[PDB]
């Protein structure tokens, strides 16, 4: 998954927008993994907390 | 570019002599968007700097040669 | 019209000069790195030699 | 940005690109059918429960 | 044209740095079969008839 | 001056003006036609007619007129 992230760059032209952030705040959200229901469940069992 | 003003926004209008009617040929001021990709880099901020000691010389161009001489007793 | 022209001139020229000095900084970094690699001997030789 | 090179024969010129982006247009449709009995008993007026 | 000059010296007598190939990223040249012909190396040499 | 044009896209491109912003670009030349707009009561053909305004023409139904001439 981390490699799938790294393949994408942040080389964007717009340079500045309001960002999405976690409930705990601070670190902005970096992107979206859109998946299926079963893959969702299996990823949540392979990755913890 | 097919049309002179495709990617540009239209902001102002220069009217000949006085601002009356639309008969005058007129001049249109067009704007574009510019982005700078640079990310700031400093040699003293790179981890690489620990390896070398840096001294600033005001007029190196004058310098023809430089040398260091070691004297080692055994 | 000329005010817009002036601010555009200063923006272009300032960007050009900033990129110039940045290019000189990156050139300094690259020159130091290549100076290191020029005098770095290979490990398979340097181990037993040192 | 660009790196300033010495051994390279002629110093590299600074670079600027013009990139023209196009906006796509997507149109969306749905269909709803409604009966004349509704469209009429609506224009009428109720008087009795 | 902006020109910049720098100088460097080695502080110690013996070597102070060392490089090593860590991980092979790719093989550039195919290890295949390709004989070099001599008829393009020496084109002027020839037999009798 | 370069603001007042967009609703939000100017806010999207960024405000810093050292990284991104909206500059000046070439002037463009336009010449737009001039048109003389026409009115009937303003032409001189109106000298012939006698122009009265009937709101709803429908009321005129028979559409016959009896000329009563005396000599």
């Amino acid at each position: 998954l981390s490699e799938m992230v790294a393949a994408v760059s942040g080389e964007s032209v717009l340079k500045g927008v309001s960002t999405y952030t976690t409930a705990k705040g601070g670190e902005p959200v970096g992107g979206v993994f859109i998946v299926t229901d079963n893959v969702l469940r299996q990823l949540l069992t392979f990755l913890g907390e | 570019r097919q049309s002179a003003a495709e990617g540009l926004f239209h902001s102002f209008d220069l009217l000949v002599g006085k601002d009356a009617r639309e008969a005058g040929i007129k001049f249109e001021v067009l704007l574009g968007v510019y982005t700078n990709a640079i990310q700031y880099v400093r040699f003293l901020e790179t981890a690489l700097a620990v390896s070398c000691v840096n001294t600033e010389f005001k007029d190196l161009s004058r310098m023809t040669d430089g040398k260091i001489q070691f004297r080692i007793s055994v | 019209v000329e005010y817009a022209e002036y601010v555009g001139a200063v923006k272009t020229v300032a960007s050009a000069l900033q990129f110039g000095v940045d290019a000189l900084e990156r050139g300094l970094i690259n020159t130091v790195l290549s100076v290191k690699l020029r005098h770095a001997p290979p490990m398979f030789i340097l181990q037993t030699l040192a | 940005p660009t790196i300033a090179h010495g051994d390279g024969r002629r110093p590299s010129k600074q670079r600027t690109f013009i990139v023209v982006k196009n906006c796509h247009k997507h149109h969306i449709s749905t269909e709803m059918e409604l009966s004349m009995l509704d469209l009429e008993i609506l224009h009428s007026i109720p008087e009795t429960p | 044209e902006v020109h910049h000059e720098m100088a460097s010296i080695d502080t110690g007598l013996s070597y102070s740095s060392t490089m090593t190939p860590a991980r092979v990223a790719a093989i550039t040249t195919d290890m295949g079969i390709h004989t070099q012909d001599f008829f393009s190396v020496f084109p002027a040499e020839a037999f009798g008839n």
